[PDB]
DNA sequence: CGTTTTTTTTTTGCATGTGCCGGTCTCACACGTGCCTGGAGACTAGTAAGCGCTTCTAGTGGCGGTTAAAACGCGGTAGACAGCGCGTACGTGCGTTTAAGCGGTGCTAGAGCTGTCTACGACCAATTGAGCGGCCTCGGCACCGGGATGCTGTTTTTTTTTTGGGTAC
DNA sequence: CCAAAAAAAAAACAGCATCCCGGTGCCGAGGCCGCTCAATTGGTCGTAGACAGCTCTAGCACCGCTTAAACGCACGTACGCGCTGTCTACCGCGTTTTAACCGCCACTAGAAGCGCTTACTAGTCTCCAGGCACGTGTGAGACCGGCACATGCAAAAAAAAAACGAGCT
């Protein structure tokens, strides 16, 4: 009956992605986050395809570095657990927030 | 509200390929906080370059211009 | 036979940059050597780039070259890394690195 | 139709096939190499163009394009940079 | 006599007695504000620069300088310095 | 013979900032309404600085401007301190604050 | 003879200092630091006082923020004192370091 | 020991005025190495616009012009 | 020195992923082709800027006294940090549910291109007042001493928590 | 429960720093002046871009399968974190030493300004091939078997390193 300890997965995972280039956000949920954050600005408006493409791969880059930049702030605190405190920090040293 | 549409399960695989072994139950209503604000900060941006050249459609391009403002530049759009 | 290009001996075209260098409002007026000398370092940069990217395609048993070689050319060298620090390469992923501390002993 | 939209990615392979005569490219690394042709353009153009304001100059020429390198370009880039331009302008001007 | 260096400081010194006329400013000061005028300058003014060359457009109008404020300036200061301009250029317009 | 700047209702430069903008190396051209609209919005950022920073320096009891007046007004506004987040105003000091974990109990 | 518990007068000299806004570094010994730099690069420079002075606010400037962000890392950790690992974290997440 | 001409005291200050608190005796030396690197880049690039200009003299416009290339742009010394 | 326990450490035992061969099928890199427009050319004309020559700004170096700042050492508290111990927040791994992804069709907004035509801005010369450098003055503000006030720390006393007996299953 | 020992709480008390006031004196903000060059005016000419009309690209909607991926629940391990406890690094303040600071004078490097002169680049009209779009081919690489193979965990193998005689000096 076989159960692999708690975090062996997570390393695979790790490995697993950071070989691969491939976006890990599905396309229409995003493309849908897309169209509707921008009817705020202006109504009726389209999309070239390769627009919402370059969205996603800057979103996900962004995302990645950050998560990159969040894991060294709980590495730093002695933990090795990512916590909203750890992004907090990450964003405020980054220059992103006051 | 398609931001739930950014799933628990994606979020994890964004922190994995950004080396995150173990990752607080918060942190997925927080990375939804600041992927909006990322995506709004870009798009409000990419739909003012839309506007001023006179079009109904966001071009590449529009998304490589402001995303080269917010200090993000990308490449292979355009640039 | 002749090309400005061919005269500099480069692969780059040193009319097309003067060109760009004239309608691109830089100055005024552009010196005959500066799309030469832009040319030559566009190239050599290029150069040093493909260079890389190819040892890191040889190196996937690839032909041809795609992003995540680029990246990983980029990212590896200290240099280029730096000149290219802000910039995001599509399709690209991140390099390979764990943290020591979330290993098993 | 479709424009007719001027590229570098000729002038890349004229280079890809000088260092690794071998191997190739796809697209989306091809475009990744026109945006870095493109970025560096204006970059180094860009940092001429101030350096003549500065001194109140009305022409950028090979020496503000020089500056421009050494301010732009890392340590060792700097250097072989420099010497790829000095070499291409010598030999410009040389061929009449 | 020495040469002629140009500043914005009789203009700030004005706006600032519209906004607090008992109110006084050192000379570093003004030099703050007057680094502040420039640098915005050359901000709307580069930004205004790609906008027209983006579009293939010989000519940086009014309409290029309100786009790159919107893009520039955060939230409220973009919507009234936007204002303040609209207001400058009609009234501008109706004087001829 | 009256000012361009006379006409538009500013302080700010009209004539100047037209020339500035020829000279600049921004566009082949430069429209008529451009100048006068960038001199408003500089008179406008201009004003709303001064306004706070007036306000800062009436609060020392000092009658004129110093550099931390100026900073005191643009890092408490939160608007002023993102459009100038990448500046450094010379003998402007650094806003009091002292993190809560730092003070005795 | 009375004696002020550890960091009472820490606390004081802080709200000295962010009250305060001259430069902190003494004017000579930074000035023959610039000079000596400067001859890294080309011997025998003339520097304007002012492009010192321009030099030390920057420097003053960027230590100052420095702090600020090495001073968010320490209490992450939940310390009170800056370490070196402290800098070396902020000056990683800023991007000035590898 | 120009670079210690940078005194511990001199440092402490600073770090006052970044508002810590407590300070570990191996950052004086760290904050030594920091603000060496931090002058060499921008004395580099300011004396990169001295010599383009032909002069002997280092003018604080050329400091400015360093700064605001480093993404460090500081007001009231010109530009 | 041996002789019981424990505390560490070595070697199997399966169960899960990658890592790797062989085919092998598609679509996108590659190259060829023909045609258009952007680079080339030789010309004239003007002026941008290199150079030489003059001005005098302000950067450099030196000196000697004052005193604030750095230094260095003594002492002790309060913080870093290591260990322990407890509760559950996350990770894994199923079985169930969802909707993204795929390939295809059908409709048309609007991206994008062309030609035409003129309102607008560049360029020009004359005219002149705004804004500059230089110069003068006088009150804001830096500096100082003196007294009021607020905040700290110590020692004493009070208040509650907290902790080591004295009987019960 | 009983009772005693701390650990916090409140209290009074001396003390040191900080803050506020008026007084003094210096200099830099402020404003005035006279000259200068940059903005204004009014004129002519060219072309950038506004607009109308036409092409057709690709963005949108919709549909219907096949999974691959999301979701939800069960269960338990390993982590986050609170608590305690120990060692000294770092803070405070004192006495001793240093050199920054200031004001000043003396010297001249070189920043900066002006005038001349010509080599260099912009502008123009003519030519044409390099580089474009378009379009067809063909081999790289992605896909899909199964087959070593490496791992990595559930332990039992044994094998070291402690807890306790040992029994003698
Ligand atoms: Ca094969
Ligand atoms: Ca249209
Ligand atoms: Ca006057
Ligand atoms: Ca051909
Ligand atoms: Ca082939
Ligand atoms: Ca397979
Ligand atoms: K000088
Ligand atoms: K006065």
């Amino acid at each position: 009956p076989h159960r692999y300890r708690p975090g062996t997965v997570a390393l695979r995972e790790i490995r697993r992605y950071q070989k691969s280039t491939e976006l890990l956000i599905r396309k229409l949920p995003f493309q849908r986050l897309v169209r509707e954050i921008a009817q705020d600005f202006k109504t009726d408006l389209r999309f070239q395809s390769s627009a919402v493409m370059a969205l996603q791969e800057a979103c996900e880059a962004y995302l990645v570095g950050l998560f990159e930049d969040t894991n060294l702030c709980a590495i730093h605190a002695k933990r090795v657990t990512i916590m909203p405190k750890d992004i907090q920090l990450a964003r405020r040293i980054r220059g992103e927030r006051a | 509200d398609n931001i739930q549409g950014i799933t628990k399960p994606a979020i994890r695989r964004l922190a994995r390929r950004g080396g995150v072994k173990r990752i607080s139950g918060l942190i997925y209503e927080e990375t939804r906080g600041v992927l909006k604000v990322f995506l709004e900060n870009v798009i409000r941006d990419a739909v003012t370059y839309t506007e001023h050249a006179k079009r109904k459609t966001v071009t590449a391009m529009d998304v490589v211009y402001a995303l080269k403002r917010q200090g993000r530049t990308l490449y292979g759009f355009g640039g | 036979a002749k090309t400005r290009s061919s005269r500099a001996g480069l692969q780059f075209p040193v009319g097309r940059v003067h060109r760009l260098l004239r309608k691109g409002n830089y100055s005024e007026r552009v010196g005959a050597g500066a799309p030469v000398y832009l040319a030559a370092v566009l190239e050599y940069l290029t150069a040093e780039i493909l260079e890389l990217a190819g040892n890191a395609a040889r190196d996937n048993k690839k032909t041809r070259i795609i992003p995540r070689h680029l990246q990983l050319a980029i990212r590896n060298d200290e240099e280029l890394n730096k000149l290219l620090g802000r910039v995001t390469i599509a399709q690209g992923g991140v390099l390979p690195n764990i943290q020591a501390v979330l290993l098993p002993k | 139709k479709r424009s007719r939209k001027e590229s570098y990615s000729i002038y890349v392979y004229k280079v890809l096939k000088q260092v690794h005569p071998d191997t190739g490219i796809s697209s989306k690394a091809m475009g990744i190499m026109n945006s870095f042709v493109n970025d560096i353009f204006e970059r180094i153009a860009g940092e001429a163009s101030r350096l003549a304001h500065y001194n109140k100059r009305s022409t950028i020429t090979s020496r503000e394009i020089q500056t421009a390198v050494r301010l732009l370009l890392p340590g060792e880039l700097a250097k072989h940079a420099v010497s790829e331009g000095t070499k291409a302008v010598t030999k410009y001007t040389s061929a009449k």
